[PDB]
Order: C-alpha cells, then structure tokens, then sequence
RNA sequence: CGCUGCUGCAGUUGAAACGCCCGUAGUUGGCCCCCCGCCGCCACGAGGAAACGGGAGCGCUCCAGGCAGGCCCGUUGGCCCCGCCGCGUGGGACCGCGCAGCGGGCGCGGCGCGCCGCCGCCGCAGCCCCGAGGAGAGCGGGCGGGGGCACCGGUACCGGCCGGGGACGGGUGAAACAGGAUGAUCCCGCCGAGACCGCCGGCCGCGCAGGCGCCUGCCAAGACCGCCUCUGUCAAUCAAGGGCGAAGGCCGGGGGCUAGAAGGCGAUCAGACACCACCGUAUUCCCGGCCGUAAACGGUGCCGCCCCGCGGCCGGCGCGCGCGUCCCGCCGGCCGCCCAGGGAAACCGGGAGGCUCCGGGCUCUGGGGGGAGUAUGGCCGCAAGGCUGAAACUUGAAGGCAUU
RNA sequence: AAAAUGGAUAA
C-alpha cells in the first residue's frame, strides 16, 4: 500500500463531521489569517503552522475556523513556497543519503533508498509541472540537487 | 542428481562444439 | 563522440598491441595519474602528478607526498587511521 | 503431496536460517531442520551415585551437571531413534513426549 | 486502487445473503450503486436502503428481505445493440421468465424489459436475480 | 488470468490469441508450413514412385511380425520413402523398378498401428490397382 | 439485540478505529491544563507531538508523546 | 475441441507467476459538480449492384429446378438482405475532454444579426467541493540478527615454544596408511595466525529480495502505530530500459587458521580409481571488479475488497479495573487449528473462498509425451556460460493426488 | 562391515 513498500497500513489524521468552526475559543477570522502568515514569515513550514494553531490554538483544521487551506491563506499573502513544500521535504533527504553515500560505496541499502526517495520527485515534480506549480524549466537533476535546495 | 548430470553433459557437448567450430572456422 | 566503445579510452594509444589484459590494469592505473585530487589544505580539485609520488596542487602551489599513482593510497589510510588512535592513547 | 505444512522447517518470515552439523553425521542442517534437544545429567553415571560423594572429601558438594544441548541432523536422528516415523493423524500432534 | 466501486459492493451485498446478515453493509457509495439498489428494490429482490452521508466517502446502508440470490456486475460495460439484448441475456439469465439485466441509455438506467419494450441498447451494469 | 478485462485493450487481446495459437501442436503443424515443404508427398492425396528394393521391417515387440514394405523413389521431388505394401501376399505382384502409387495411412502422416519406419500405401502397382490384383479382379 | 449498523450503540463506534466507524471523525479533542494565575481553561491538543509552553514562561506544559501528550502540573477534563 | 478460451482456459502439486525492486510505452483507474459543446454512444433514417442467402405465391408429373403462367393485383415475378467504424435527424445514462468571469448599452452595426470593441454601468452571492479504510508528505513515540564504516573481545582449532614424562599415538564398522625414544599421546604456562561469533537462537524479529547474531563508537535509513498537521488525485500494473541478487566460478591485489572441488593415498570389494579413514592444491577469508544462476519455494505474480471462530507471538496504541508488565481490545505483521466454500484429491480456508448461478484492474506464462533449451541467427560475458529460441523427426501414453 | 544380477511373450 505505501508507494515504496509492501506496507497496508491506515495510520490516518481525522476531520470533524460537522464541518463548523471551533466552538472552544477560537480567534478572529483576519486575525488568525494574519496569525499564520506572522509565522511563516519566522519561516514555519505549512506542515508546521496546521500543527501550531493545533497544540498552541484552538483548531487542527484551519479551514473549518478560516474559510480555506493553510497554503491558500498563506498563499494570498505570497507564502505559498516557491517549490511545493511536498516536493522540497523529500528533496532534503535524498541530499542527505547523497552525503552518507560520498563517504562510503559500500551501503546497498542506502543507495536502494536513494533509487526509491529521487523516484518519487521525478513523480511528484512531473505532477506539479503540468498542474503548473512547478515551471516546466525546473527537473530534479542529482548532481545539482544542493543547488536547487537553496 | 540425475537431471543435473544430464545437463552438464549437454553442457560439455555444447563446449565440444564451440572448439570444434573454431577448428573448422 | 563515443570514440572507444570500451573502456579502452586512456589505452587507445597504445593501439592494437600490448594484449586485453595487460591493456585493462592501465585503464585504471593511468586514469589514476592523469586524474585530479583534493588539496588538502585547499580543498581544491587541482593536485596532479608532477614526478611518481610528487604531487602538486595546481592553484595551492604546496607539494604533498602521495601514493605512486593516487594522492592517496590505500595501505596508508589504514597506517594513518591507527597513528590517530595510537597518539590519542597516550593523551 | 506435502507430508507436512510446515514443510519439515520452523523457518518462518526470514527465509534463511544460521546452519549447524549433526552431533553424530556432521551433516549440515540448518537450525530449523535440527532436533537439538536440551541434555542435563550427572556428570559421572548416576551408577556412581553417592559412591563419589562418600568419597568426596568437601561437605556438601554436589556432583556437577552438564547442561548441553545436543543438536542431530534429521537423518541421524531418524536411524539413532531420537525420533520415529509417526503416522499421517499422529504427525499434527505435538505435546513433547 | 479500488477499481471499481459497484463489482465489491455487489459482492459483498450477495455474501451478507449467504451468511443471512438481515443487515449488510456497502463502505464506499457511487450515484450508480443508489441508482442499482433503487432498481433492486422497486423489483422488491432487496427490500430498501440509504446511505449515512458522512462528509467523506458517504457509506451505504443495504437491506436485503433475505430473498436474493446472486448479484453481479458486468465490467467490461460492454455497450450491447438493441437488436440482440437477448443473446447477453441467454448466458447471465436464469430462465427467459425471471431475471434482471439493468443497462445504462440515454431515458436512464432501465432493466432489460424496459429496453426491449423501447427496443432500446445500452452498456450492461450488471444482473441482479 | 485472461485478463487485459479493458474496453481498449482489443489490440493486445487480438495479437494475445494469435501468438499463443501457434504453441497449439495441430494449428501449429497445420499453418507453419513446415510440413507442406516436409511431407514427401508434398501434401499430395497420393504421388508416384518408382520400386527401389523390398524390404522386411519387424514389428513392434507385442506383435510380432515381419512387416513386408518397399522402398520407393517418389518421381515428383525424389525422396526416398518407404511404404508398407497392404494386405496378404501383395510382395508376390511388385517387382523391383516397378512405377507404383503411394498414399497416406490416414493417422495423417504418423505411423499406423505397429509397422516401425512407414507412413505410406502402396494403391497401386504399374497401373493396375493393388486391391484389384488382389480381388483378381485385374491381374497382372 | 436487533441493533443494525444504521444505528450503532455509541460504545460499538468509540471502541472501532476512527475510520472504521459507520461515522468516521476525530479520535482526539482539546484537554486543558493548570498554569500559574490559572483557574480557567488553559486548553491545548489532547494528543500534541510538539512542545507547548507555559503562557508567558519558558519552561513547556505538555510532555512530547506519540499517543495523548501527557503534563507536569495541574490539569482540566476535556473541555469545561 | 471451454484441445485457443471476447462469450469461455489453465498456471500450489498435472504444462506454466519472470529471484526481487525501480520504472517509461501502453493498459487501467475513487468519490463528487441535474439540465452544454466535442466525443464514444443510444435509437431511427436516407442513400448504397444484382446474383447469393433467406423469402410470398406459382404441381417443371413429384423433385433438384425455374420465373413462370393463366381466360389472371396495370396477371406475375414481390420482399428482407450490399452492414455501411461513411452520411443525416433525434436522445444525454454511463463514459471521457474542456484553462477561460459573466452580463446590459451604445448595435437594425451601410437590406438583420454579428465579431473586434467601448467604458464603469452596480446589475450577478462574481470566483477556496469534500478531505478515499488511494497515495505523496509532517511531527511524536517506541521497535528491530535491517545497511555502511570503523572500533573490537572470546574460546575453539592449527603452527611454534618452555618445565615435565614416559610409551605407542591416532584412526574405524573393524582396520590400515601416516606421528613417536629427533621423547610421541597427555597435561599446564605461553606465543603467533587467520577464521568464527556457540549456549541465549525461537510457530522470535528485521530486510525490496538474496539474506541478516562478539564489543563499543559513529552516521545516514526503514515500515508500523499515534495523530483537531500538510497538500489534493499526485493512483494501479507493467513492455523497453535502469538497479540489486545465495552459493560456486572468474580478474587484479592481498591473505592463509579450518574445512576442503582436483590430486595422491590407505583399507573396501569381482573391480572399485566410489562410499569410510589419512594427506592435501584451488577454494573458503579480505578489498576493488565481472558473472547473473538456485528446489531463488508458499513450487502459490502485483495492487483492491468482503469474508467464523478458538488461539499463540510481535510492534505501537488506547479504555475501565485495583493498580497488574492486569482485562477488553484498536490497528500493521508473524503464525497454528479450521466454519462456510472450493477442488481429481492431497488439501487452501489472512485463500487455492466469494466461478459453468463464469466479466475490479495491470503483468508474465503454458497447450500430449520425447527431440529441445537442442540447432542456428543474434545479443551480453575475460571465460564458464546466461537471455531469446527452432524445425525435421518420433511415440501412446507421459503425468497429478489418492485407495488396495 | 560386505551383497551385483535376472531374457520376450501371454498367462
């Protein structure tokens, strides 16, 4: 079931039926809004934001208490990263794999997961290109990828 | 082993060939 | 391009003679002299060979002894590994 | 026909095994195809019962024990008797005898 | 990937039926699944059902009076010509009498007797008897 | 599995069938063509030939018999083949150089029964029909 | 017991995995905590995986736990 | 002749899931958004050569025939078929493909409409489906003979010692060859070497398989679970291609203890040049290469979903109990028995069940038994060989599970 | 510890 393995499990997060803002205490539309984006100009990552407003707020989802998703609020505001943010996480690992492999040839079992981690963003980045999230100019190349890191 | 032998000795034959070719070739 | 299909590119010179094997040690015996290496100092791919064993970084300008063939070779990055430990004992 | 399901091995989910020789044949099985079962006894023939510790100067010893497992292949074992050819309703029965 | 959503749900209605299970139950619902129950139970074969809309995959409620014997889908939805509904009809019919073949056409889902009476074709969904 | 269950996977469906299908042994000996060039007959329901030496083949260990046959020379591609001559006392009627028809044993080329090395009949015998020279109805 | 999935006891669907629910939904909810100068709600994630820290003060309420984040201080039912 | 399998094949053992993974062609794909275009489509048409197939009538004396015939429809001789992915009219289900603001006016746009405009004109709710028991991610929490690199102990075995010290010592089925008064075997204190990681070691665990078990240190990695995190179909399965792949082999360095292909040797018998001893080279070990095979096995492809009780283990993860490493379990696996049910049966039953009451998708592979993985044509390899892969020709059985 | 063999053809 996962891409990558014989693996079929269903470890999942979860949203409310009732799909209404937090009744708890939750904040003021703009000023959660503007909350998000102040974050993410300390450099949060969207991941993270969802998770802050979560265990630091009143609400996982920002949706229900915003009216759309955190990268759409974010985005308005210019935050949306440059690179998607799913694209990029994996691209730092494969970097990291790349780094343990410069010391040693000997690991196998690293370069089979560096042959697993840079599949996915040739899939992942040839999903954004077309949706045009991606430019078409941009390709993961392995040599460059520190370059396209920063 | 039975089927084994079997094989290499179709294997011998088919080296057997290759010199004999070269002889000839 | 494609100017040898095997490997045999460093040992195209030498041209039909000399035999496939002995030909195949020098395709890596001699991509090794040719090849640059990393100062040390500098961290600058620039070492070459200048004579056997003299090495010398092209833009560093410092001299370091090296393996005949390789600025580093192997039997001595075993010896310099132990000297590491061995001084840290008395320390 | 399969005899057994388990197919004459415990091996399960690994699909190797570490190999080791029987006692007797030196054959070489590996661990889950092996019988190995535990060995404890006095070290001098339960014969000699207390005729060594009569003899034995120091109060209160005890005759030692060795305390080995023995490990047959399945061949030796079948013809040595540690084991014998069950019939096809006794071979899913298990309970050490 | 769940290929297709109808072949498991009919599936599983049918094995409720088999172990009795008065109360079945189908996990991912599709308009056509609605429409082929609606079918179902307008023929009386299933006695009623609905879906519990949870804002996700909605699952459906299917309850079956007992009396069903096999429901299948037929997937390749191979488009049939009006003129030889019945040959299709031949090899997934039990008796020229009894039986059900639901079809998609323009009008909407229709069974086998209301196509023929338009001498209507459309691609079989599946058979219910 | 069968498989290949798509709307647009006619194409690999067609091709799918029509590779297999060789594997099948009788289509495969029927439309190779193998055995059009092979059969020395050359697909012929009957072809003539010319006596080159009669012959006694033994026959399988559970019978035992001498089988009598002819070796024959066939006039259309020369193929030395070797047919079985029928019935009782038919040896007696072919004679060495001697034109003679040849025809299949009907098990569709394959040996028939026990004779070991023939696939072929003998019809007829310099023209006049075995049978009839059999049934005296023409003799010699 | 003539109970069908169209109506489950409650108990039925808090016991099954939060997908495995004739209504799937959140496992989880917001449990409070005590902290200095309160007697209020301080509320927070039940299950947080990240640290969260005392209103105003360095040191962090909830310990890091893969499952419900477990505390130091004082705390509060669910929501009150 | 469901012996070609679209309807409608078989692949656990009869013949046959490629060792595995990555993956582009193809091929296949959740849910959802009545009410319009382009499809595919759905139905009906029109127009397409008769013969021919059928088909209405008609006694060639029957008929196979024929368009005849009779005081007859303008007497006949019709009629349905050329299938036709062509061309029209209709209808919108399923099924795909649709980026993009709408609008009024000026426009009766030089016989009516249009285009490209022209603006704010305040008209329009202007414009974020949902979050797959699909994934891609994020954090936390533990799990593990999972991988690399070092660091690294322990005995064993073998070789060299020194102090004995006193005779045969191995060796086997019984022996024999070797070792010994050059003091053997035996002990005990060493010393050198390389391998190997015992017992714990398992219906244990981990890895994509092959496989994986001394000590610490060190890096990177992986499922699973938890989850009021994030996107938002990014999916499935695979040609071609890319990686990995026990053992043995092979190439270039090294090593070198023990086993030990070959080789010698003893006994062994008719002969054993075999089995059992004894000696031993390659090999085993290591680092960089090739090779590309296995009874690579669960002889069971890969994702998907429902499916009955009793279980054991294992990894998280909860709720109550007294509060325990309890009890009920919730998920991911590892397994044993098995209810249906299936099958020729052995038997699978967490499928080999939900099939002749046959149709979720993708891929491979077979078609009686030999010849035959043979020949040749490639291609790859240093080779050894691997992958693809014949035919002529033969034969009646070969073969599966069972019962006596 | 040492033990190899048994024509064909029907019964």
């Amino acid at each position: 079931g996962r891409m990558h393995s014989k693996g079929k499990g269903i470890s999942r997060s979860a949203i409310p039926y009732t799909r209404a803002p937090a009744p708890w205490n939750k904040y003021t539309p703009e000023d959660v809004c503007e909350q998000i984006c102040k974050l993410a100009k300390k450099g949060t990552p969207p991941s993270r934001i969802g998770l802050i407003l979560r265990d630091q707020f009143a609400i996982g989802q920002v949706k229900n208490v915003t009216g759309s998703k955190i990268v759409r609020i974010l985005k308005a505001k210019g935050l949306a990263p440059e690179i998607p943010e799913d694209l990029y996480c994996m691209i730092k690992k494969a970097v990291a794999i790349r780094k343990h492999l410069e010391r040693s040839r000997r690991d196998k079992d690293s370069k089979f997961r560096l042959i697993l981690v840079e599949s996915r963003i040739h899939r992942l980045a040839r999903y954004y290109r077309q949706a045009r999230r991606l430019p078409p100019t941009f390709r993961y190349k392995s040599d460059q990828a520190a370059a396209l890191l920063a | 082993m039975r089927a084994k032998w079997a094989k290499k000795r179709m294997r011998k034959l088919k080296r057997k060939r290759r010199h004999m070719k070269a002889r000839s070739k | 391009m494609a100017k040898r299909t095997k490997k045999v590119g460093l040992t195209g010179k030498y041209g039909t003679r000399y035999g496939r094997a002995a030909r195949k040690q020098l395709l890596k015996i001699e991509t090794s002299q040719k090849a640059k290496y990393t100062c040390p100092f500098c961290a600058k791919d620039k070492v070459r060979r200048t004579a056997c064993g003299i090495w010398t970084c092209r833009s560093c300008s410092k001299t370091m002894a090296g393996g005949a063939y390789s600025l580093h070779t192997e039997p001595a990055n075993a010896a310099r590994a132990t000297i590491r430990r061995l001084r840290l004992a008395r320390e | 026909p399969v005899k057994r399901r388990n197919n004459g091995r415990s091996k399960y989910n690994c699909g190797h095994t570490n190999i080791v020789r029987c006692q007797n044949c030196h054959r070489c099985v590996p661990k889950d195809k092996v019988i190995k079962r535990f060995t404890i006894r006095n070290i001098v023939d339960n014969t000699i019962a207390d005729d060594v510790l009569n003899a034995c100067v120091i109060q209160g010893f005890a005759i030692p024990k060795l305390y080995n497992k023995v490990q047959y292949c399945v061949s030796c074992s079948i013809h040595n008797h540690i084991v014998r050819v069950r019939s096809r309703e006794d071979r899913k029965i298990r309970t050490p005898p | 990937v769940r290929i297709n959503v109808l072949r498991d749900a009919l599936k599983s209605i049918c094995n409720a039926q088999r172990i009795g299970k008065k109360q079945v139950i189908v996990r991912p619902s599709s308009k056509v699944i609605i429409e082929f129950l609606q079918l179902m139970q307008k023929n009386g074969y299933i006695s009623d059902f609905a879906v519990v809309d949870n804002h996700r995959s909605n699952r459906i409620v299917v309850n079956l009076i007992g009396r069903l014997n096999k429901a299948g889908v037929i997937s390749p939805r191979f488009d049939i010509p009006a003129n030889d509904i019945e040959k299709w009809v031949v090899n997934l019919l039990p008796s020229r009498l009894f039986g059900h073949i639901i079809l998609t056409t323009s009008q909407g889902i229709m069974d086998h007797i209301e196509a023929q009476h338009r001498q209507i074709g459309g691609k079989v969904i599946g058979y219910f008897y | 599995m069968s498989k290949t269950s798509g709307l647009y996977t006619a194409r690999k469906l067609r091709t799918v069938r029509r590779v297999n299908r060789w594997a099948d042994k009788k289509y495969r000996k029927a439309h190779l063509g193998t055995w059009l060039k092979a059969n020395p007959l050359e697909g012929a329901c009957m072809a003539r030939g010319i006596v080159t030496q009669k012959i006694g083949i033994s026959a399988k260990q559970p019978n035992s018999a001498v089988r009598k046959a002819v070796r024959v020379q066939l006039t259309k591609n020369s193929k030395k083949i070797t047919a079985f001559v029928p019935r009782d006392g038919s040896i007696t009627y072919i004679d060495n150089n001697d034109e003679v028809l040849v025809a299949g044993f009907g098990r569709a080329g394959r040996a028939v029964g026990d004779i070991p090395g023939c696939r072929f009949k003998v019809i007829k015998v310099a023209g006049i029909g075995l049978l009839a020279l059999f049934l005296r109805k023409r003799e010699k | 017991m003539n109970v069908d999935l169209l109506y489950p006891d409650p108990v039925e669907e808090q016991r099954k995995h939060k997908l495995k629910r004739l209504v799937q939904g959140p496992n989880s909810y917001f449990l409070e905590i005590k902290c200095a100068g309160c007697q209020d709600i301080v509320v927070v994630y039940s299950h947080a995986n990240t640290p969260v820290f005392c209103p105003g003060c360095t040191s962090q309420i909830s310990i890091p736990t893969g499952g419900k984040c477990a505390f130091t201080s004082q705390v509060e039912r669910y929501r009150q």
